[PDB]
C-alpha cells in the first residue's frame, strides 16, 4: 500500500501536457496536471509528488524523507516538431518523417510516417482529452488493480511524444516514457531500503555525477530454448488442427515467467521490455535481495517441467549489473552502451550449455516403464488417456480441449483446472459466464473501443484462424477449373538485428544517441507491426496465421493468397523503416497428407540458404532460385509474370504446348551454350505459325522481348524460369 | 590407431522420429549393429568378452573429404578474440556461423583456437523421398534420405585385431541405420594401415583439457566431479527394441548423454549401461566409451 | 556357417515406364508426378522400394496357402524372405536390395540423344465429346542398363532348405519380365529384362554351383 504509490506517482507525471497541447493555456504542465487530478480524485500523497516533479520550484519545502525526491533522478533516466521518427535516427541522413496523434486500433488502417504533415507542432486537438476523461472516474487504486490503467495509457497515446524541445528528446512517446520512467523509480526504492539509510531521499547529491556513478541497477534476460523444436517437430500428421493451440501454450508460457517473477519480488509491469519469442530485457536493482530471488526462481521452475516435459524446454537467466552513467552524459563511446549487455548475455550462451548437475542427471536414467503405447504425436508415454484412433498421452492431450477454447475472448489462470502451465497454477478457456476467475487474467488483441469493467492483465498477440488446418487443398482450387490441392508455407523472419539496438544510431557528435529509451522504442515499434497488424493484413484471405511474434512467423494455408501477402507485408514495412531494414523470407509448395516435421522443416532450409550472397536476398521455391526480392515485384511481378496473364491466355489447350519446352532450354545452359541460342529461334516461330490469322495481332512484341532476356545477362535468365513456373500453376487441371 | 574409411550413398539415419533424418550419426549406432549380427553368424558370446576390454574402443562417424575432419570445440574460444573488429553487426553475424558448423578440418585444430571464423564446407544435401500403400486406403508416409557428394567419406578409428576384421567385412553388404529393408546402408569398406602422423593425441590417461567424444557418460563415482567448470550440450537418443522372443518389442528407456566434441577437465572412466525396461533373455548393451583429444 | 550371396545383373529397360517420384522441382516441365532423379546430379533413377513392394506381391499369389489380407501375414512359406512384425522365428529381410542406378551414360552422350526423359502427350474419351483434360505424362527412355545386386545370407539354421530357396529367387526374376513394373503399366509400359543373371560370392563361405 505504500510501496504501490510511488508506481502511480509516476506514470501520470506528465498527464498535464496532454491538456496543454489541446487546450490553450500559459501554464506549465507538472502545474496544471495536479489540479486537474485533484478535482475528480480525492488524493493527497499523489498529488504533491506532481507539483514536485521538477527542481526549480520547492513550495515551501513540505516533507523531509518525501517520495517526491527520488522522481527527479528517475525522470533523467528515461530522458536523457509535431513527433520525430524512430528509425530516422538510424543509419544515415534520408527522409525527415512524422506521425499523426490519431488512434491505436486494430481495425483502423495504419498511419505510416511520411513528409506531408505538419512540420510546425500538434495544433487543437479533442480526440484524444475525451477519452481519457471519459473512463478517469476511477476508484482508488490499490492493489486490486494493476495494469487495469496501463492498457489503455498505450493504446492511444502511443502517437503522442513528451516534451517536444530540440530533436535529440522528441521521437521518445508519452505512453513509453511515462511507462519506462516507473520501472527506476521501483529500483530506487529497493535499493534505498536494502541498505540501511533513509534521510537520503532529500537533497544530498550535489555533484552531477554523485548517484549516477554508483551502480544501483540490474539487467536480467533468458533465453526460453525449445521454440521451434516443440511446436514445428511432430510425429504424425494428424495434430495439424491442434498446431494452432500448440503455438498458443508456449505464448502464455513466456509471459507467465514475467508474471511470476516480477509480482514475487514486488515490482509492477514497467519492470518489462518487450515479452515474447523467449526473449526479454528485465531490470532490477543492484541489491542482495533481488539476487536471492532469482536464483531460487530459476531452480523451482525448473523442477516440474523435468518430470512432465523432457530436456526439450529450458529456461537459463542473465543477469549483468551496470551504471546509470551509461546512458547519459558523458561516456558516448558504443562500446560503453554494449558493454551493458555483454554482462548478461555471455552467461546466456554458458547457461544453456551447462544446464542439470549432480543428483538430476541420474534421475532421467534410473529406469520404471515398461509398456508400448504412445500418443504418436510428441514422443511421450507418461499418463495416457483413450481419444480417439490412437492414446493421446497428457503433454498433448490438454491441446485438444484448448483448440476449441481459442474462441473464448477470456483466459482464466487456474491452480488445476485443466493443463497445469506453472508451479502451482493452470490455464483454460472460458468467457461470458465467469465460474470462477482466480486472478491475473489475458485476452488477445484487445485495444480500443471495446473497452469495460474487464480488470486483467494481458499483451498482445497474434490470432487468426480462417477455416481449419488440414482442408485448404479444396480452397486453393476455384470452382471452374484453376489451381492445385496442394499449400505453401512462407517463415517471414526479421534479418538484421544486432543494429539499431546497440550501436547504429551514431551519426552525429552532438548528441550521444546511446539512451536506453532510444534504444527500448525500436522493440515497441517493430512489436505492432509484426504481433498486432499481421491480422489485420492477413484479413479477407485463405491463410491462417501462427506464431505472429516479433522474429519468425508461419503463415500456413493455401498459396493462392500467401504469395501475395508475403510480398506485399515487406511493402508495408519499407515505408515503416524509410528504406533501412532488409528482410527475407521463403515460399515453398508441399503435398497434401504430410507430416509437419519435414514440412516445417525443410522450408526453413531456405532461410539460412538465402544468404550466401549478402543479405537482401531471397529463396523461391527452391535453393536455386537465388534472386534479391526488390527484383521479384519490379520486374517478375511487374512486367513479367503479369504479361502473361493478358497475352497469352487467348491461346488454350494447343497453345499451351510451348511452355514446358521452353523451360528445359533454359536450364540446359552450361554445356550447351551457343547451340542452345540457335534452337530458341526455331520455338519462337511455332507459336506464331500455329494460331488464328486475326489473333497475330496480339502476339507481337512477347517474341522480341523472350528473346532479349536468354541472352542479356545470367541471373537474368533465372527470372523467366519463375514466371513460366506461376503461369502453369494458375491454371491448369 | 586405425580408421576405417567407407563412404555412403543414398543413406537413412534418423535422430527422434522416422521421417527426419541427419546427415551423421550417434555412436550408440555401430556398436548396436556389430553385437545383433554377431548371433547370426555364431560367436556372440566371444565378442562380449572383447567390448569390456577397456582398450577396444569405437569412434563416431566423421567427415572425410581429402582429409579427416574433426568436431569443432564446445564453448571454444572464450571472450577474448573477435576476429577483425570493425563493426557490432559485422562481429555478431559471424559469430553464428560456428555454431551451425558441424566438423572441423584436422589442419584447422589449432587455428580455430587463436582465431578464425569461416563457414563450414557443404558436404551434402538433405532429399526426402515419398512411399505409399495401394491396398490400404491409400495411406502414405515420407522419409529422408542422405545422398552425399563432392567426395564425402566417413572413417571409423578402432583397434586392430583377428576378429573386429571378419565381424564388419559383412556389415557392408547388410546395411546400417535407417530403412535396412530396402538398401539405405550399403557402402564399401576400405582398409587401410597408416592413419595419420597428426590425429595420433587419443590419450586416456593424463588430464591436459582433454575433449570427450561420441557421446560420453560418466559414472555414479565420478560425476559431479568432473562436470563443474566444463562444455556440453545434452542430446536424445532411443526407441523400441528389436528383439526376436518378446512378442511386444519393450520401449528401451531414455539415456540422454552428451554430444560429439564436448570439453570437460579430467579422464572419465567409460561403462556399459544394461537397458532392461521388464524381461529379456538377453541384455541391450551400449556403447558409452567416450575418447579424448589433446587438442 | 555365414556366406554372402550377392545377384549381381543389368537390368534392361526394354519398354519406357513411368514411377512418380517426389515433388516437381528437378522435372518441372509436364503435368502430373514426374519420374524421381538424383538431387546432386540429373540421372533418372528408381529407388529400390518399388523392387520389394512390386515383387512380393506377384510372388504370395501363386506360393500361398490361404487368402491373404494384410501384409507380414500371408504364407510363412515365404515370409522370411521380406520381413514380418509378428513371427518371433525371423524379423530381419535376408534380401537385401539395392537403388539401381543408371549405369549407361557412360556410352550414350557418343550416339547423341535428346536427354533422359521424353515427354509424352495423353488424353481420355467421355463418350459424349472430343479431347478431355489434355494432360501429358514424362516416360523413361528405351535401352537403359541399371545396377540391382541381390543380397543373400544364411544365418546357421538356414541348412536343410537352402537348395529349395534358390527356387522361389529364381522363379520370381523371370516372373518379373513378364508384368509391368512402374505405373499405369496395364498398356504395356514396364516389362523389364534381367541381363546377365550372375551369382558369386564375396565372403566366401559357399560354392558355386547354382549359377542357372
Ligand atoms: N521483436 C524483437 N524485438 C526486440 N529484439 C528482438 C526481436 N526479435 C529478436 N530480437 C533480438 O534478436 C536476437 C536474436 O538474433 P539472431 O541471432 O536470431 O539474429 P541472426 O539470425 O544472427 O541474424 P542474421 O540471420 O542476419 O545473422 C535476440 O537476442 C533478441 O534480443
Amino acid at each position: 500500500k505504500e510501496k504501490i504509490d510511488l508506481f502511480y506517482g509516476a506514470l501520470l507525471h506528465d498527464i498535464g501536457k496532454v491538456i496543454q497541447r489541446a487546450t490553450g493555456e500559459r501554464k506549465k504542465h507538472a502545474l496544471v496536471g495536479a489540479d486537474w487530478f485533484d478535482e475528480i480524485a480525492d488524493n493527497q500523497v499523489i498529488s504533491d509528488q506532481i507539483r514536485y516533479h521538477m527542481a526549480n520550484y520547492q513550495s515551501d519545502k513540505l516533507g523531509n524523507d518525501h517520495l517526491a525526491y527520488i522522481t527527479y533522478i528517475a525522470d533523467n533516466i528515461a530522458s536523457g516538431t509535431n513527433q520525430a521518427d524512430i528509425f530516422n535516427v538510424f543509419g544515415a541522413q534520408t527522409d525527415k518523417r512524422y506521425f499523426k496523434p490519431t488512434v491505436l486500433n486494430l481495425k483502423s488502417k495504419p498511419n505510416f510516417a511520411s513528409a506531408t504533415y505538419e512540420p510546425f507542432s500538434k495544433g487543437d486537438y479533442a480526440a484524444i482529452a475525451t477519452r481519457i476523461k471519459n473512463e478517469l472516474a476511477e476508484f482508488e487504486f490499490n492493489q486490486a488493480q494493476i495494469d487495469s490503467l496501463l492498457n489503455l495509457f498505450e493504446a492511444i497515446l502511443s502517437f503522442v511524444p513528451s516534451s517536444t524541445n530540440s530533436k535529440e528528446i522528441a521521437d521518445i512517446s508519452l505512453a513509453e516514457h511515462s511507462r519506462l520512467t516507473a520501472a527506476f523509480a521501483l529500483a530506487i526504492y529497493d535499493y534505498l531500503e536494502d541498505k540501511g539509510r533513509h534521510n537520503y531521499k532529500e537533497d544530498l547529491f550535489t555533484k552531477a555525477s554523485a548517484f549516477y556513478e554508483e551502480e544501483a541497477f540490474l539487467l536480467a534476460s533468458f533465453d526460453l530454448s525449445g521454440i521451434q523444436d516443440f511446436i514445428y517437430n511432430i510425429a504424425t500428421s494428424g495434430a495439424a488442427k491442434q498446431l494452432k493451440a500448440r503455438s498458443l501454450y508456449l505464448d502464455f508460457m513466456s509471459e507467465y515467467i514475467a508474471d511470476s517473477l516480477l509480482d514475487k519480488l514486488g515490482l509492477n509491469r514497467a519492470n518489462l521490455l518487450y515479452v515474447g519469442g523467449g526473449h526479454a530485457y528485465f531490470v532490477l536493482a543492484n541489491t542482495e535481495k533481488t539476487v536471492e530471488t532469482l536464483v531460487q526462481f530459476e531452480k523451482d521452475f525448473n523442477q516440474f517441467l523435468l518430470a512432465n516435459f523432457q530436456t526439450r524446454l529450458y529456461v537459463a537467466f542473465g543477469w549483468g549489473s551496470f551504471a546509470a552513467k551509461d546512458i547519459m552524459s558523458e561516456l558516448n563511446s558504443p562500446e560503453s552502451y554494449r558493454q551493458i549487455y555483454q554482462k548478461a548475455s555471455r552467461m546466456i550462451s554458458e547457461k544453456k550449455i551447462s544446464r542439470y548437475d549432480y543428483r538430476t542427471l541420474m534421475l532421467l536414467n534410473r529406469g520404471g516403464k515398461s509398456s508400448e503405447r504412445e500418443c504418436e504425436i510428441c514422443h511421450s508415454v507418461e499418463n495416457l488417456v483413450s481419444y480417439h484412433d490412437q492414446k493421446v498421452c497428457d503433454i498433448c492431450r490438454g491441446l485438444y480441449q484448448f483448440s476449441k477454447e481459442i474462441a473464448h475472448d477470456h483466459f482464466i489462470i487456474t491452480e488445476n483446472e485443466g493443463l497445469p502451465i506453472g508451479p502451482n497454477a493452470c490455464l483454460k478457456g472460458v468467457a461470458f459466464e465467469k465460474l470462477s476467475q482466480e486472478s491475473f487474467s489475458r485476452v488477445y488483441v484487445k485495444n480500443d473501443y471495446k473497452a469495460g469493467t474487464i480488470k486483467a492483465t494481458h499483451v498482445f498477440v497474434g490470432d487468426y484462424q480462417c477455416d481449419e488446418i488440414h482442408k485448404y487443398a479444396a480452397l486453393s482450387k476455384n470452382e471452374d477449373g484453376l489451381g492445385i490441392k496442394r499449400l505453401a508455407v512462407v517463415r517471414l523472419d526479421v534479418d538484421d538485428l544486432g543494429a539499431a539496438f546497440m550501436a547504429g544510431f551514431s551519426r552525429q557528435g552532438n548528441g550521444q544517441y546511446s539512451t536506453l529509451s532510444r534504444s527500448a522504442t525500436f522493440s515497441r515499434s517493430m512489436s505492432l507491426f509484426f504481433k498486432v497488424y499481421i491480422n489485420q493484413f492477413a484479413s479477407d484471405k485463405k491463410l491462417s496465421i501462427i506464431y505472429a511474434g516479433g522474429d519468425d512467423v508461419f503463415a500456413i494455408g493455401s498459396w493462392q493468397d500467401i504469395i501475395a501477402f508475403t510480398v506485399e507485408l515487406r511493402q508495408n514495412f519499407i515505408k515503416w523503416t524509410n528504406g533501412k531494414l532488409t528482410l527475407s523470407a521463403g515460399i515453398g509448395l508441399f503435398a497434401d497428407k504430410t507430416p509437419i516435421s519435414l514440412m516445417a522443416h525443410q522450408t526453413g532450409e531456405l532461410e539460412e540458404a538465402a544468404k550466401g550472397n549478402e543479405k537482401d536476398s531471397i529463396s523461391l521455391f527452391s535453393s536455386d532460385y537465388t534472386f534479391k526480392f526488390d527484383r521479384f515485384i519490379t520486374n517478375v511481378y511487374d512486367d513479367k509474370l503479369e504479361q502473361i496473364r493478358y497475352f497469352f491466355n487467348h491461346q488454350d489447350e494447343r497453345g499451351k504446348n510451348f511452355i514446358y519446352k521452353l523451360i528445359e532450354l533454359l536450364r540446359n545452359y552450361e554445356s550447351e551454350e551457343k547451340m542452345n541460342v540457335a534452337r530458341l529461334a526455331y520455338y519462337l516461330t511455332r507459336l506464331e505459325e500455329l494460331t488464328d490469322k486475326d489473333e497475330r495481332d496480339k502476339f507481337k512484341q512477347f517474341k522480341k522481348l523472350f528473346f532479349k532476356w536468354y541472352t542479356n545477362n545470367e541471373s537474368d535468365r533465372k527470372e523467366a524460369e519463375l514466371a513460366l513456373l506461376l503461369y502453369v500453376y494458375e491454371i491448369r487441371k | 590407431y586405425k580408421l576405417y574409411i567407407m563412404t555412403f550413398q543414398n543413406a537413412h539415419f534418423g535422430s527422434g522420429t522416422l521421417d527426419s533424418s541427419k546427415l551423421t550419426f550417434s555412436a550408440d549406432r555401430i556398436f548396436s549393429a556389430l553385437v545383433l549380427e554377431s548371433l547370426k553368424m555364431g560367436k556372440l558370446d566371444a565378442f562380449l568378452a572383447e567390448a569390456n576390454q577397456d582398450k577396444f574402443t569405437l569412434t563416431d562417424a566423421f567427415p572425410f573429404q581429402f582429409g579427416p575432419f574433426l568436431p569443432k570445440p564446445i564453448g571454444y574460444p572464450k571472450h577474448d578474440q573477435i576476429d577483425q573488429s570493425v563493426d557490432v553487426k559485422e562481429v555478431r553475424r559471424q559469430a553464428k556461423l560456428s555454431k551451425k558448423l558441424q566438423f572441423l578440418a584436422l589442419e584447422n585444430v589449432d587455428d580455430y583456437l587463436n582465431g578464425e571464423l569461416f563457414e563450414n564446407e557443404e558436404h551434402a544435401v538433405i532429399d526426402t523421398v515419398t512411399k505409399n500403400q495401394p491396398h490400404k486406403d491409400g495411406n502414405l508416409y515420407q522419409v529422408a534420405t542422405t545422398r552425399f557428394s563432392n567426395d564425402t567419406s566417413l572413417y571409423v578409428i578402432a583397434n586392430e585385431s583377428d576378429l573386429l576384421n571378419e565381424l564388419m567385412s559383412s556389415l557392408q553388404y547388410s546395411g546400417l541405420g535407417g530403412k535396412r529393408s530396402s538398401g539405405f546402408g550399403r557402402f564399401e569398406l576400405d582398409i587401410q594401415n597408416i592413419p595419420l602422423e597428426l590425429s595420433d593425441r587419443l590419450t586416456k590417461n593424463h588430464s591436459d583439457k582433454v575433449m570427450s567424444l561420441t557421446t560420453a557418460l560418466p559414472v555414479d563415482a565420478d560425476l559431479e566431479e568432473a562436470m563443474e567448470d566444463g562444455h556440453y550440450l545434452l542430446t536424445k537418443s532411443s526407441g523400441f527394441a528389436f528383439s526376436h522372443a518378446t512378442n511386444e518389442n519393450y520401449r528401451k528407456q531414455d539415456l540422454y548423454k552428451f554430444a560429439s566434441g564436448s570439453t570437460f577437465s579430467k579422464t572419465f572412466e567409460g561403462q556399459i549401461v544394461d537397458v532392461r525396461p521388464l524381461d529379456f533373455p538377453h541384455a541391450v548393451l551400449n556403447y558409452a566409451k567416450p575418447l579424448f583429444f589433446k587438442l | 556357417t555365414f556366406a554372402k550371396i550377392k545377384f549381381s545383373a543389368q537390368i534392361r529397360l526394354e519398354t519406357g515406364l513411368h514411377i512418380g517420384g517426389s515433388d516437381a522441382f528437378a522435372a518441372i516441365g509436364a503435368i502430373d508426378s514426374p519420374v524421381i532423379k538424383d538431387p546432386i546430379t540429373n540421372i533418372p533413377i528408381i529407388p529400390g522400394s518399388s523392387l520389394k513392394g512390386k515383387m512380393r506381391t506377384l510372388l504370395a499369389k501363386v506360393y500361398n496357402e490361404k487368402v491373404a489380407e494384410k501384409p507380414s501375414d500371408d504364407s510363412d512359406i515365404l515370409s522370411r524372405l521380406f520381413g514380418n512384425s509378428k513371427d518371433k522365428r525371423f524379423k530381419m529381410g535376408r534380401l537385401i536390395f539395392r537403388d539401381a542406378f543408371l549405369s549407361n551414360a557412360d556410352e550414350l552422350d557418343s550416339l547423341g540423344v535428346r536427354s533422359y526423359t521424353e515427354v509424352k502427350f495423353e488424353n481420355t474419351i467421355d463418350r459424349i465429346t472430343a479431347e478431355a483434360n489434355p494432360r501429358q505424362i514424362e516416360r523413361a527412355i528405351r535401352n537403359s542398363t541399371f545396377d540391382f545386386e541381390l543380397i543373400y545370407e544364411i544365418t546357421d539354421e538356414n541348412e536343410n532348405q537352402v537348395e529349395e530357396d534358390f527356387k522361389v529367387i529364381r522363379d520370381g526374376l523371370k516372373l518379373l519380365e513378364l508384368d509391368y513394373l512402374g505405373g499405369s503399366g496395364s498398356r504395356g509400359y514396364g516389362k523389364v529384362a534381367f541381363e546377365k543373371l550372375k551369382a558369386t560370392t564375396v565372403f566366401g563361405n559357399y560354392d558355386v554351383k547354382t549359377l542357372n
